[PDB]
């Protein structure tokens, strides 16, 4: 009866490509800018969660400069910080957004330095976020439909619908931290929808951290993609090599993937 | 008492059908719940009338031969089973089983325990080593329809059956073991997330529908048998596919 109140836990935040939240040089010095870095274990880049919905490192408080579209994210004292431009939500989506502003914590770039800001939430992957002491993506087997596996063929711009065989390099894939679904050995290269109405196609795009390279595995077991609330679909009528669009949920078997990870 | 059903049969079953059992199986112990994340979390005990507290399973073997189990909506366990007149129930079987199941069958009462372990050690061997698949469930049910090496047999079914609709990951591997009727032993990984249920169940109960992050860890363990720690929701989901949850905490 009644959740126990869990006690103070330390987790980094791995972001956009991969790279980790980290306060600049590790100055412990109030307004100190928050930045993205190579994920080490320099105790900067480690965030204590506080029941306070306030999270902090080397004591002080992660805080919004501003609670408007553009303002960097720094720390502070939590003692004279707003109350509110400390309160910070980790939703599942992968979204760290500010309850009062309703401001996302944001990427704009996955260049290592880049200051980190309180941007309007438009589920761009550059506002994709997974905080864990794993800072290492999951690769696994894309499963669906009729057994078969998301397959990367060609010049890796094109995903088709074929035969699952583990070994298949072509099948394997990397489920960043940051939302977004990439080519194992070619985790530049991101799942991304063509667009945001049903029927759109999904191909094989560069990483850029847009809205269309969001995804979200939904525990429904669908995949869905957070701006467009479309999921990944496998057109039934194809015999062979048949393709994946982006179509309004159905509940339909071709509407369920199974990540069956080969190593973890 | 008359409790519903959710029947499978081995005679001519696909990886389909299967899925559409494992379905209808979810469904049946997923009723009047309330769920974190997505998940359901089984109906607490002291909430179930006794009418709806049990489930029945018919699994039919190649040769006709079928084995009923009734498994315990509350958590989703496997607490009796009965065939040819004959029903049986476990050491620590509660009156409310024998009184409400299988009445008008010759009752049991085994020399054992449901237990991961108690099943194992009665059962002689370990379930890293027992076989999984199309085979090994046709005669586990022949074995328990004939009241021999049910022990190891129980094995079988908990595995293919309960933890299949417990774990979307299992429920993959079963799938394919009948897709190309092939057998396979379960890994580090499966067991792994078989003996910490209830911990996923704690941790994603604790930090609430939404939230992320787990105040505290899963143990689970890699292929190779390397300690692996799952600290956040996406993270057990991805790996695991659960799909029911077990009421621990109340949020
Ligand atoms: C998904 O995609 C990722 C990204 O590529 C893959 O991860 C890489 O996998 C490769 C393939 O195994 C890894 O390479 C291995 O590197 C071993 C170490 O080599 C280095 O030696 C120098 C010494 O000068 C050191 O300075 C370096 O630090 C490294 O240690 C290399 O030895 C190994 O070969 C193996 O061969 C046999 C075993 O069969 C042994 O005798 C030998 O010692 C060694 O074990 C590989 O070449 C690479 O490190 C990985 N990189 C990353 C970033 O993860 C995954 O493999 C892909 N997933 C799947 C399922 O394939
Ligand atoms: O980009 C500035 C860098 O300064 C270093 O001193 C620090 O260790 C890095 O994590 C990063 O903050």
């Amino acid at each position: 009866e009644t959740c126990a109140i869990p006690a103070p836990f330390t987790r980094r935040i791995v972001g956009r490509d991969g790279l980790c939240v980290d306060v600049r040089n590790g100055y412990d010095t109030d307004g100190t800018p928050i930045q993205l870095w190579p994920c080490g274990t320099q105790r900067n880049q480690q965030w204590t969660f506080y029941n306070d919905k306030t999270i902090r490192s080397m004591g002080k408080c992660m805080t919004a400069n501003g609670l408007n579209s553009g303002s960097y994210i720094m720390i502070t004292d939590c003692s004279t910080a707003a109350e509110d431009a400390t309160k910070w939500e980790v939703l599942i989506d992968g979204s760290i957004i500010n309850p009062s502003s309703g401001l996302v914590m944001t990427a704009p770039s996955g260049a290592s330095r880049t200051t980190l800001l309180l941007e309007n939430n438009i589920h761009a992957a550059s506002q994709g976020w997974t905080v864990s002491n794993d800072v290492q993506p999951i690769a696994t087997l894309i499963v669906g439909y009729n057994e078969m596996c998301l397959q990367a063929n060609g010049e890796n711009n094109n995903v088709w619908m074929e035969d699952c065989d583990v070994t298949s390099v072509q099948q394997q894939w990397a489920l960043f931290d940051d939302r977004t679904i990439r080519v194992n050995n070619s985790r530049g290269l991101c799942v991304t929808s063509n667009g945001y109405v049903s029927k759109d196609l999904i191909v094989i795009r560069k990483c850029q951290g847009l809205a269309t390279q969001r995804w979200f595995f939904n525990s429904d077991g669908s995949v869905v993609n957070l701006k467009s609330t479309r999921v990944m679909d496998v057109k039934e009528s194809d015999v062979s090599l048949q393709e994946v669009i982006i179509f309004p949920a159905t509940g339909n078997p071709n509407q369920q993937w199974r990540t069956q990870v080969p190593q973890i | 008492i008359d409790y519903p059903s959710v029947s499978f049969n081995l005679a001519g079953a696909k990886s389909t059908t299967y899925r559409d059992f494992l379905k209808n199986l979810r469904d049946r112990v997923a009723t009047g719940t309330y769920e974190v994340n997505g998940l359901p979390v089984l109906r607490r005990e002291s909430e179930v009338q006794v009418k709806n507290r049990f489930v029945l399973v018919r699994l039919t073997n190649y040769n006709g031969d079928t084995v009923t189990s009734a498994v315990d909506v509350t958590n989703l366990y496997l607490v009796a089973f009965s065939a040819n007149g004959n029903s049986y129930f476990f050491k620590d079987a509660t009156e409310l089983q024998k009184s409400n199941l299988f009445l008008g069958t010759t009752q049991h009462t085994l020399s054992f325990t449901g237990n991961y372990d108690n099943l194992e050690t009665a059962a002689g061997t370990r379930r890293e080593s027992i076989e999984l698949g199309p085979n090994p469930l046709d005669g586990a049910i022949t074995s328990l329809w004939y009241d021999g090496g049910v022990a190891r047999s129980l094995l079988v079914l908990i595995q293919m059956v309960p933890e299949a609709a417990r774990f979307r990951y299992i429920e993959q591997e079963v799938r394919r073991s009948l897709q190309q009727l092939t057998s396979f032993t379960p890994n580090a990984l499966m067991l792994s997330m078989e003996n910490n249920w209830s911990s996923m169940s704690l941790e994603v109960q604790l930090s609430g529908d939404n939230v992320s992050p787990f105040s505290g860890t899963v143990q689970l363990q890699n292929y190779d048998h390397t300690p692996r720690l799952v600290d956040n929701f996406e993270e057990l989901y991805k790996i695991t596919g659960i799909a029911i949850l077990l009421f621990r905490c109340v949020a």
